[PDB]
């Protein structure tokens, strides 16, 4: 997408303050609780029934780190996010069968967890650039659904 | 929020459409899978997801059937739709946003098969009703 | 967007059978009736209160031809729809203040009117290519909203 | 579809948030206009649409106010929200889909100001309630 250098700086600055170990687990677990139908893909993870269960499931936490870790490549390739996630988009579409609208609520929830952790330093202006980035990421993750 | 006018319109149009409901279902599902391929993610066990395939044709009549049943439950769709909601909510776990996609593909098929009967007036009422069936089905999700 | 020649042929074939004089008016008037809040931009057109009023308003019909006529350029520039509608997107955003989600329900309604007029020749496969095109057009119309 | 648990959660969280509601409103509106610039189309008469502008700060407290009022009307939001629906539906003509955008910007602001209090449990309930206020407001559109 067409990105300015300032935009690029903002996104790297936000991602610099992100603790993958804290934010992934929280973001992922909050998605499973607020939109409980997304639990249908996490059958092998054991009990993802309740918040309490969800929030203490180790496989959930581990997966949260994986998902959030994968954003690093988006963060580091802002010129070509589409192409960087092509392959990832095909395993989601063809091996995992994740409804791509699910990437949209995840993006919203991640944003919400980030706001909780950054507080007031997550300014409206920063949130606007983060939301433009989230939108390209979401679109990239849902691009190989045919 | 169905008004009595909305309900009388849906009922006058439905009596006219009821003989081709299986055809309409089959085709709306087929159209949805093909034009909105993200919905194909819920039917990955099915052998053929093409328009006209058996799985598709059978499942579309089942869905239309439930909607025709809903025309009789318009007074209490939430309560009327309760058990199917439960199913979609806890067994199938179908993201609710897919209900609007199906709805749009149903209107396209209705226009196609009943272009003269599918007036603006019929259009707005059936859209509201499909939205209310979607809402009823979504009710128990969380 | 990346379009194949077959896709390009499909879209031109559909647009070849479209009667701008019949389809614009119908599409526009059906939008105003099914999503009655879009009437708020058509104040100068006189009475757009009821279906009956809407469907006989000449200014509505005229505008329907204009809107639908403007798709010709999308149809003829499938490589660069974004750039072809840049300017149009800015008058909509800055002079008319049309909510861009309005372009989405218009696209749906147009599709519905086209299906009614083509009948069975509007196959699922054709509708899928028409919907990919509609999506680029909608995105292009909402691209200069800042 | 608010359950009694949903309502008790919204009520326990709201008592805790009520003193900063104007701040929360002002900031959620500000965030929406800036991060979702398509919503700026409804406020084109306003002099300044920036976060912290007067128009924004005033209007956001007005919107939060109506929502705080909705916490007391949770039994009948459709009926409770009736007059404001009418307004949004016939005077303002605000596309209903903008209600969900505002809702998301309200959750972001709540997380920011009440990160410890805004738990998952609080999150899901308030999301449902905001969705139900949106629905109530949308009710009379057509
Ligand atoms: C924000 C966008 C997302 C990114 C970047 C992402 C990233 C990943 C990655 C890197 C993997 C590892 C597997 C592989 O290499 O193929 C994965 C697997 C997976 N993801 Fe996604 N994911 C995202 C969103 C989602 C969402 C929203 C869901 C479910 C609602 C989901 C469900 C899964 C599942 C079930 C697996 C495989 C689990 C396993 O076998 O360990 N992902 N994801
Ligand atoms: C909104 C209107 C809908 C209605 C009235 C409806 C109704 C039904 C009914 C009645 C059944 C099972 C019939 C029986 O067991 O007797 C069913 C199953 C199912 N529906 Fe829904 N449905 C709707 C929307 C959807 C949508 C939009 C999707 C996917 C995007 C979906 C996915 C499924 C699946 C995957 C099954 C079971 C699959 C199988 O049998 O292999 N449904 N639906
Ligand atoms: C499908 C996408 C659309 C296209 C290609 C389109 C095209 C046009 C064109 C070519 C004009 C002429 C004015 C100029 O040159 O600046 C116009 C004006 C206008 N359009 Fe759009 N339009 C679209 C969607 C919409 C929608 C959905 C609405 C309202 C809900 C709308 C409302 C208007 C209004 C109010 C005017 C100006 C009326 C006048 O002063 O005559 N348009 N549009
Ligand atoms: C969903 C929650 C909402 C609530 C509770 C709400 C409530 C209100 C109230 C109470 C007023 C007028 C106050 C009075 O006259 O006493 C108002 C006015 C207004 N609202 Fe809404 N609103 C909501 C969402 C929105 C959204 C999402 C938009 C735009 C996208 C919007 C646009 C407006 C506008 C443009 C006005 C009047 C503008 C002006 O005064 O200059 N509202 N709203």
């Amino acid at each position: 997408v067409e990105w300015t250098d300032a935009e690029k700086s903002t996104i790297s600055a936000v991602w610099g303050k992100v603790n993958i170990d804290e934010i992934g687990p929280l973001a992922l677990a909050r998605v499973l609780i607020v939109y409980p139908w997304t639990q249908r893909y996490f059958g092998s993870f054991g009990n993802v029934s309740t918040p309490a269960a969800i929030m203490g499931n180790p496989k959930v936490a581990a997966h949260g780190k994986v998902v959030c870790g994968a954003l690093d490549k988006a963060v580091k390739n802002m010129g070509n996010i589409l192409a960087t996630y092509k392959s990832l988009s095909e395993t989601h579409a063809n091996k995992l069968f994740v409804d791509p609208d699910n990437f949209r609520v995840l993006a919203d929830v991640l944003t919400i967890v980030i706001a909780a952790k950054f507080g007031a330093s997550f300014t409206p202006e920063i949130q606007a650039t983060w939301q433009k980035f989230m939108k390209v990421v979401v679109a990239a993750m849902g691009s190989r659904y045919f | 929020s169905l008004t009595a006018k909305d309900k009388s319109v849906v009922k006058a149009f439905w009596g006219k459409i009821s003989g081709k409901a299986d055809v309409v279902g089959a085709e709306a599902l087929g159209r949805m899978l093909t034009a909105y391929p993200q919905t194909k993610t819920y039917f990955s066990h099915w052998a053929d997801l093409s328009p006209g395939s058996g799985p598709v044709k059978k499942h579309g009549g089942i869905i239309m059937g439930a909607i025709g049943k809903a025309v009789g439950l318009m007074d209490d769709l939430v309560g009327g739709m309760s058990a199917l909601s439960d199913l979609h909510a806890f067994k199938l776990r179908v993201d609710p946003g897919n209900f609007k996609i199906l709805s749009h593909n149903i209107l396209v098929t209705l226009a196609i098969h009943f272009p003269s009967d599918f007036t603006p007036e019929v259009h707005i009422a059936v859209d509201k009703f499909l939205a209310a069936v979607s809402a009823a089905l979504a009710d128990k999700y969380r």
